[PDB]
């Protein structure tokens, strides 16, 4: 989706604030060519478009679209790429049309669009051209979203935008229910091993596959193993087949990322509950079950990279070595012969990565410390102890070691003698507060990781996975999760429809040959032509039970459940079932920041905040207005003075905290006096009285 | 905005402040005359009863 | 009247305490200067004695002098003037 | 009236790993809380055996591959998480597993030291080719419940040590249901049946009566102790 | 409080304390020992945190109460737990927002936290005097289920005497708890007990006692359900009974009265008990969503067909050229709006009341019935991104399943809908900011200005066919005011004198007088030089009593007006108007 | 459906699709 | 196993029969293992006596009228309900309260037979206006728990004896809540809060030991399969 992407702004294009809110909206010419759904939620609406499925580029530089052409009520297969300009003159028919076996219409009266785009209803005489399909207004990532036609387009914009931010897991079970896109998606993605030549398998490995082509020659295929992303995710690849298989050109041999069995997978199938419970689902709060963390089913992979070099200075050169200034040896016994640490060390924050040391120069010391150095009998050296250490809240093993040097023929920019890189990976458990969502735009964070026993559970006693709250339903208009709840439990359950004498009217048309299901099934519904509502109620009417004769889920799709806390059954049947969920990338180490005392700017005395900095917390304006609204002015005098800009106070209040003495009075903000000097620079007798 | 002409005329006027406004007192960073800033409230003598001081 | 037992910071209730000061502000500065006298007092208690006195009410085992000054106020043991 | 008798128990065996347990008579509405009590116990409070950590000669860390095998290490970790074993004594003894040649790594191919047994010998682990060699040692420890991974650096173990989360759990699924007479002359009594399936480590009598002994241990201060 | 971040924050303080008992030699063993995170820091940490306030912020800053104080204690993990009632003041949702951290060090500011900035005592609106930590959606459905009244319940008060007694009588409430916990007595049934600890309303203990209906130890019969019983068990002892179904407005009146006549500390206690019980029954209320729960409007089709013959006749008359474009356009607007109104009325008329779907808005929790009409029923008319309505119209529902085309039209009002949001919340602080600017010298200066001028109030105009009808807009107009003029009657006597706070009993008294005009002191007549006087201004919304001297009211007025300007929708009636 | 190593997945397509999806990288 | 801690018990003394209990420490998650358990336990595991059936002379057909007194019939019913009596005999024992003339009848005004006792004899029951001679039949038997009112085995053939509910439990209200304090040193262990409401008959501490003792006596059924089983150990006192 970074590709196929339509952008408005840029060089040779408009200015962002200087373009009005009229180019942003859609026009009826946008139909069939650019999906109106996929756009970022922030200040880019109308600026970033998304290219649809069946579009194609004009050699002149425009969008061309195929359409089926009908002559005299006979629809041909004559595929004609068309532009919107000639489309204005012409007659575009309807996708879901009562078409009878030739291209012939049952009805004579058909909905149609004019060149204005107004929806008119016409007799079946003028129609030259017909739609090829449904989903023509739909982009690619839009097309993986089932039951779109039953929920809000705004929520569709939300969760549609959310699915690009999914993370890979380590298991990759296929989703229980999808559409005809996911198998069709990854085969053009090119992260998955596609069979180039139709041959037979000769011999595989864990890391390579040596194939046997039918005509003579062979070929090996090195799969990539644990490659680092641009964001630090896992790009491991893995074989799925055996060593002697007659394969065909185009087939899947091995998959890499989130895909499985030829199709994408953003998570797992889980058992869902729809009750509100003890405020732990309070306004989109989400809870979990204990089994998943212990069965590790949501485990993530994160690779973080560090890099530093050895350079030259005016005095001399930087040094990478095992020789350190004054330091412990416990912090050295995991390092190699020549500085850097060895393979497979587990670090904590503050540990030393690369031994880096530079010369000082020739300075003087205090006589008191020079005395102590005579007392402890150790002059150190004329160098500086400035080595590479790990940033904070970080752990994990180091896998790869990459290292360059100027004297060793390595091309690298000037002033530099030597380079090194570090790759640090880490298994991370799922914990509280992380960003979880379902496909229908519903989302939220993890409040409480429960034990396994305080949990809703069946008459057969099977514990539930998550519980969702009621009130996300009405006002956000997102009942498609309920739809796939019923259909999902139909899939886990399985059926065999007992119409041995006569098919019911819900199932009288849809396909044939479908009226059974072996459970743990593999099903799909397309975008606009999937199931219908009485059919959904119809599949619930067959209820192939787990072990014994047991209708746990009634004809209204609810179950009777027990208290997992005190024990008694609940006095109402509860909507429950299965839902396919997913996990995103906003972990708690990412957005955490904290600081008592650190680095500051050189221009101002303000704290500086970046990646390797602790971060600083930007305090605004209306905040100060509300501080005035309390009138807690001593707080304000604390904030803007001893915490912001006055250097000479910071040592005083910090040292007072050290001794536990009184809080000193906040002195004059010296940053204020800087303005006065600027006024005195410009012919101003300014004065205080 | 247009701060130059806003300053240079008052410099002819040689006008001053009264420190009465409070947003200005944020700019100078001194205590504002609002909330905890009134002199009758920030100038409290604090001393015990002598009877409690007889307890010692 | 009879309400409940309070917990920690909400102990004591401010409802009796707002009776003692006409405003909230002089209550704040009142406890503030008192607590300044106490944090004077312990770093005065360490070395040689001065005319600084206190505390009037017994503390807990480990208690900060802010709440100690609050309980001095709720005990109703001293007075003040305005400015 | 104070109807005066004492309820009893008996067993109806369903399979080797699954069976029935009936308890009657009862106080009215009572058996719900006892049922959640014993269920809530058996989901948590049974000791067992679990392998803790391993070491393979061919690796230094986790995320590499052995030449000759088909599978990466972490998939094997997830496989051996699904094993079952039972300890006799209480100390961290070691194990071994070595194999050469093409084939499938079965759980029954492993050499046990004296005192432990494994209840699923044909469970798949991995596969190899002509070119591959198998080497793995296994450290099994005794305990209860869930434990997360311990730190190697805090511990005194070697470089090849691989800490993995261990779960001590014999049980798979616990459920129950009641039969309430409540006859309409107020001599009311109920009926409880219990069904627990373990994962073929111990009998339901073992976790059942042992957890009951833990309960009787648990309410000692609930007695006339105070 | 997340504890790694907490220990990361409180470093110099714990570095002071850990050396004081002899765990360390110096600062260097202290700081290094912190960087090792040795396990000896933790029991120190509970000592150094307790009795120290903290501050928290969520961007953007709309009004004053978006930063409030607490006393923290430790929480396992890297997530910030939070009491739910401050989400109203924060405008917060559990989606993945951020919140900020602030911390004073000077004990003066710590007292500023523990007295003014503490969330314990900022309960009401500074703009209206209604509360903000007044409970909401799930507590609403909890109390609403727990206090609704259902006839025909099991074991309900029978009486059919002649063969057996009345059989609805129970001695103690805990008796009814016990029999309720057996399956015979049902929870939501009308029963009769006698209450020995709680207070009956005015009419009952009036005729029982007259002098004092004190209720520690004397009983009185009643007839309610058990849910309202344990409801009023959570109420304070001095307060009488209620016996109504609980609405958000009703509980707003409850918190209103208890906020008036009582000290502040009891309130939060009662509220925390209310969220406890409200969650307890909010669980067992059993509110689900199924596909079968959304019912089908049965004869909606013939209404659609009726207006299809109407619109077919109209558009035929446009096709002939009997009328022009805009006239048939507006004709379709009005006719299809009438179709929308009929399907709305038949839609609400069809449903039973025990649908959990309607029960939300029956409690008035969130949304309205129009959202149900979009859910089940019909959507109707979609605007242009230009702004004009589109004449198609939209006929189906989400539950009925859409076609391509109606959804494709709904794109316009959707996306042009979400375009306006950042425009609103962006442009509001501009005007709001200038309101902060011009008002920044508006403070309380002294106690009393003592002019005699004053404004007059409308005060529930006559309508002499009923001779008294009440002003709806008393509430922003008459309360928190001070009399500069004496209230005079039909010739009589001065019933209310100069200088009272003008609450509800003044409305009762002057309403008993039946007068409509009282000159009342306001801020527009204040003759002070700079600032205004407390008598000129009156009762602040904060305490519910007379404002103090150290206040600058213009800021609170600025946040009050500029704050809810986001929620303005739709000659101009809009916000830039 | 025109995919060699495809697993079976049952659909609710009432219509057919005469033209297949083009290649996505062809843009 | 061994729990590597030891939980403790302590009572807190409020007013007379308003005892209050806390237990620390417990590992997760064991407050809920015994909260509702001890609730139903002290609810319905202890025998007791209560009013079984009553008959008053002259209240034969008109179900709500007693002449000569202020009180109606149903008031006498509920007032006799809250009357503590303790006994030992496995039988519906008959009692008689009778009084002529005006007067204010109290709980001590009835003659008790052997085996029964009155634990609040100074309780009010009834007021007699003028010259209304009273005679009330009373039946009390033993039993456990709470019962609904039994329809007597006459089905219309009864002389006018009135059976009602019998509250054999001497307890009055059980409530509780949990907390999980000391989350780091104890590594997220727990905190128990108990509150019991009790009649004046005995101390709730006495009922505590007996009922929980019967709970221990009840799981001895679970104990008598494997003596050599593996339970988790607390330890000595
Ligand atoms: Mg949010
Ligand atoms: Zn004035």
């Amino acid at each position: 989706t970074h590709k196929r992407r339509l952008s408005a702004l840029g060089p040779g294009g408009l200015s962002r604030e200087r373009a009005g809110l009229e180019v942003r909206d859609v026009h009826p010419s946008h139909y069939g060519r650019m999906c109106p759904i996929e756009t970022p939620e922030g200040p880019n609406i109308g600026l970033i478009g998304s290219l649809s499925v069946y579009a194609r580029v004009n050699p002149f530089g425009f969008i061309e679209t195929p359409y089926r052409k009908v002559v005299d009520g006979v629809v041909s297969d004559e595929i004609v790429y068309l532009t919107a300009d000639e489309e204005d003159r012409h007659v575009v028919a309807q996708a879901n049309s009562p078409i009878d076996a030739d291209g012939r219409f049952v009805e004579p009266r058909v909905l149609v669009r004019r060149k204005a785009g107004e929806v008119e209803y016409v007799p079946s005489s003028e129609v030259d051209y017909m739609d090829v399909s449904p989903r023509q207004m739909v982009s690619v990532a839009t097309a993986m979203i089932p039951f779109l036609e039953h929920d809000d387009a705004n929520r569709a914009l939300m969760g549609a935008n959310m699915q690009r931010q999914a993370v890979p897991l380590v298991r990759s079970e296929a989703p229980l229910v999808g559409t005809g896109m996911e198998l069709r998606a990854a085969i053009d993605a090119g992260d998955v091993v596609v069979a180039e030549e139709s041959g037979v398998i000769e011999e595989v490995s864990a890391d390579y596959i040596t194939v046997m082509h039918d005509n003579g020659t062979r070929r090996t295929y090195r799969m990539r193993k644990f490659a680092r992303s641009n964001h630090g995710t896992c790009a491991n690849q893995c074989p799925i087949v055996d060593a002697g298989d007659r394969v065909e050109a185009g087939q899947v041999i091995a998959d890499g990322p989130c895909t499985d069995d030829g199709e994408m997978a953003l998570g797992k199938n889980l058992l869902v509950a729809i009750m509100p419970w003890e405020g732990h689902n309070y306004e989109d709060a989400i809870i979990l079950s204990n089994r998943l963390v212990e069965e590790d089913v949501l485990t993530s992979i994160h690779i973080e990279e560090h890099e530093i070099d050895a350079r030259d200075t005016k005095l001399g050169a930087e040094e990478i070595t095992r020789d350190i200034p004054n330091i412990s040896d416990e912090v050295l016994a995991d390092l190699d012969e020549r500085g850097i640490v060895r393979i497979g060390a587990e670090v904590r924050d503050g540990d030393i990565l690369v031994g880096k040391v530079t010369p000082k120069g020739e300075t003087e010391l205090t006589p008191e410390e020079r005395l102590l150095r005579a007392i402890f009998g150790e002059k150190a050296r004329e160098v500086r102890d400035t080595s590479l250490k790990v940033p904070h809240g970080e752990s994990g093993k180091v896998i790869g070691i990459r290292v360059f040097s100027r004297e060793d023929e390595d091309e690298l920019p000037a002033g530099v003698n030597e380079l090194v890189r570090v790759y640090v990976a880490q298994k991370r458990k799922i914990s509280d507060g992380d960003k979880l969502a379902g496909r229908h735009g519903n989302k939220g964070v993890i409040g409480k990781i429960l034990p396994v026993e305080d949990m809703p559970f069946l008459a057969d006693g099977t514990p539930v996975d998550i519980i969702l709250n009621t009130h996300g339903v009405p006002r956000r208009m997102n009942i498609g999760q309920i739809l796939e709840t019923h259909l999902g439990w139909c899939a886990h359950s399985g059926w065999k429809v007992d119409a041995a004498k006569g098919v019911p009217d819900w199932a009288a048309r849809l396909p044939d040959e479908l009226l059974e299901a072996q459970p743990n099934a593999i099903v799909s519904t397309p975008v606009f032509d999937g199931a219908q509502e009485a059919e959904l109620q119809g599949l619930l009417s067959c209820t192939l039970p787990n072990r014994d004769g047991d209708v746990l889920v009634d004809a209204d799709g609810k179950a009777m459940l027990f208290d997992g806390r005190s024990g008694e059954p609940f006095p109402y049947p509860v909507t429950v079932g299965y839902m396919y969920i997913m996990k995103l990338h906003h972990l708690v180490d990412d957005k955490i920041h904290a600081r008592s005392t650190g680095p500051y700017s050189m221009i101002t005395q303000q704290p500086l905040g970046g990646k390797a900095q602790f971060g600083g917390q930007r305090f605004g304006e209306m905040e100060c207005w509300a501080m005035q609204a309390y009138g807690a002015a001593y707080t304000l005098q604390e904030l803007l003075t001893i915490k912001s800009d006055d250097t000479v106070g910071r040592v005083k209040v910090y040292e007072a905290i050290v001794k536990g003495e009184n809080i000193p009075e906040p002195g004059i903000p010296e940053s204020f006096k800087v303005l006065l000097k600027e006024l005195q620079s410009l012919c101003l007798n300014v004065e205080v009285l | 905005q247009e701060t130059t002409r806003v300053l240079t005329d008052a410099a002819i006027n040689c006008r001053s402040d009264k420190l009465n406004g409070l947003k200005e007192n944020v700019i100078i960073g001194k205590l504002i005359p609002a909330g905890t800033g009134i002199n009758r409230y920030r100038n409290i003598a604090v001393q015990p009863t002598e009877e409690a001081r007889a307890a010692a | 009247g009879g309400y409940d037992t309070p917990l920690g910071i909400t102990n004591p209730p401010i409802d009796e305490l707002l009776d003692r000061v006409s405003s909230k502000y002089a209550l704040v500065i009142y406890a503030a200067k008192r607590a300044r006298q106490i944090n004077d007092y312990y770093n005065q208690l360490g070395e040689g004695i001065l005319e600084y006195v206190g505390p009037l009410v017994e503390p807990g085992l480990q208690e900060k002098p802010l709440s100690i000054a609050l309980r001095e106020i709720h005990a109703d043991l001293l007075e003040h003037t305005e400015g | 009236m104070l109807i005066s008798q004492r309820p009893t128990l008996s067993e109806d065996v369903l399979t080797d790993n699954r069976s029935q347990f009936v308890i009657e008579p009862l106080e009215p509405g009572f058996g719900y809380t006892l049922g959640n009590s014993l269920r809530r116990t058996l989901l948590s409070s049974i000791p067992g055996a679990a392998v803790t950590s391993i070491r393979i000669d061919g690796v230094l860390h986790e995320f590499t591959t052995v030449p000759g095998v088909k599978e990466d290490v972490t998939e094997i970790i997830l496989n051996l998480k699904s094993l079952v074993v039972s300890s006799e004594e209480d100390e961290p003894v070691t194990m071994y597993l070595r194999k050469q040649g093409p084939g499938e790594v079965t759980a029954g191919d492993i050499v046990p030291p004296a005192g432990v047994t494994v209840h699923n010998p044909g469970m798949h682990i991995a596969t190899l080719n002509d070119k591959g060699k198998l080497e793995v040692e296994l450290v099994v420890e005794r305990g209860r419940g869930y434990v997360p991974a311990v730190q190697n650096r805090a511990s005194g173990a070697e470089i090849g040590r691989i800490p993995v989360d261990s779960i001590y759990s014999p049980v798979l699924k616990v459920t129950y249901k009641v039969d309430a007479t409540r006859v309409e002359q107020r001599t009311d009594f109920d009926k409880l049946i219990l069904d627990v399936e373990t994962k073929n480590s111990i009998s339901p009598r073992d976790a059942l009566a042992s957890a009951g002994k833990t309960l009787v241990e648990l309410f000692g201060l609930a007695r006339e102790l105070n | 409080l997340p504890k790694l971040m907490a220990l990361e924050l409180f470093k110099p303080f714990v570095m002071k304390r850990l050396v004081d008992l002899n765990h360390a030699q110096n600062i260097k063993s202290a700081k290094r020992m912190v960087e090792r995170q040795r396990p000896q820091v933790w029991d120190v940490l509970e000592e150094v945190i307790a009795e120290h306030p903290v501050l928290l912020n969520r961007a953007p800053t709309l009004h004053r109460l978006g930063i409030q104080a607490f006393e923290p204690m430790l929480v396992e993990g890297k997530a910030i737990q939070l009491h739910p009632l401050v989400c109203e003041a924060f405008n917060a949702d559990f989606d993945g927002d951020q919140m900020a951290v602030h911390l004073p060090l000077s004990a003066e500011a710590q007292a500023e936290a523990r007295i003014l900035m503490l969330s314990s005592n900022n309960i009401l609106s500074p703009a209206s005097g209604r509360p903000l930590a007044m409970p909401r959606l799930d507590m609403v459905t909890g109390l609403y289920y727990l206090t609704t009244e259902v006839p025909g319940d099991t074991g309900e008060y029978q009486p059919a005497s002649g063969d057996h007694p009345e059989t609805g009588v129970y001695s103690s409430p805990a008796e009814a708890i016990m029999a309720a916990d057996r399956g015979v007595l049902s929870v939501r049934a009308k029963i009769k007990v006698r209450l020995t600890q709680l207070r009956p309303p005015v009419e009952i203990e009036a005729e029982l006692f007259g002098h004092s209906g004190w209720q520690p130890g004397d009983a009185w019969m009643a007839e309610t359900t058990l849910g309202r019983v344990m409801f009023n068990e959570l109420l304070p002892l001095g307060y009488p009974f209620v016996n109504k179904q609980m609405h958000k407005k009703v509980q707003a009146a409850i918190i209103n009265d208890l906020a008036e006549r009582y000290p502040m500390i009891v309130v939060a206690q009662t509220v925390d008990k209310l969220k406890d019980a409200g969650f307890y029954w909010a669980t067992r209320s059993g509110v689900t969503v199924s596909m079968a729960d959304v019912l089908v409007p049965p004869r909606k089709k013939e209404i659609l067909d009726h207006y299809e013959e109407r619109a077919d006749k109209v558009e035929k008359q446009f096709q002939r050229g009997a009328l022009n474009h805009d006239e048939r356009n507006e004709a379709l607007v009005e006719i299809w709006k009438e179709a929308t109104d009929e399907v709305g009325q038949a839609l609400r008329e069809h449903y039973p009341d025990d649908n959990p779907i309607i029960t939300i808005v029956d409690s008035g929790a969130t949304g309205n019935f129009t959202q149900t009409r979009t859910l089940a029923g019909m959507k109707g008319l979609v605007t242009n991104p230009k702004g004009e309505f589109i004449p198609r119209p939209v006929k189906s529902s989400f539950r009925e399943g859409l076609t391509v085309l109606e959804y494709f039209i709904n794109t316009h009002g959707a996306r042009k809908g979400l375009a306006d949001t950042a425009l609103r919340t962006a442009d509001s602080g501009y005007l709001t900011r200038r309101l902060v600017d011009v008002s920044q010298d508006v403070i309380v200066r002294e106690h009393d200005c003592q002019t005699e001028r004053g404004i007059v109030v409308e005060l529930a105009e006559r309508a002499p066919d009923g001779t008294l009808i009440r002003d709806p807009y008393i509430e922003t107009s008459a309360y928190a005011r001070t009399l500069g003029t004496d209230a005079v009657d039909e010739a009589g006597n001065v019933i209310v004198e100069r200088g009272q706070d003008l609450g509800d009993p003044e409305i009762d008294a002057l309403l008993a007088a039946g007068i409509t005009q009282v000159k009342v002191r306001s801020v527009l007549t204040c003759a002070t030089s700079t600032g205004v006087c407390a008598t000129c201004y009156g009762r602040s919304m904060a305490t519910g009593k007379l404002v103090d001297i150290g206040e600058a009211v213009g800021i609170v007025a600025a946040q009050s007006i500029g704050e809810p300007g986001t929620q303005l929708t739709m000659i101009t009636g809009g916000l830039p108007r | 459906n025109s995919v060699p190593g495809a697993p079976n997945r049952v659909s609710f397509a009432k219509l057919r699709e005469p033209l297949e999806v083009p290649g996505l990288l062809d843009v």
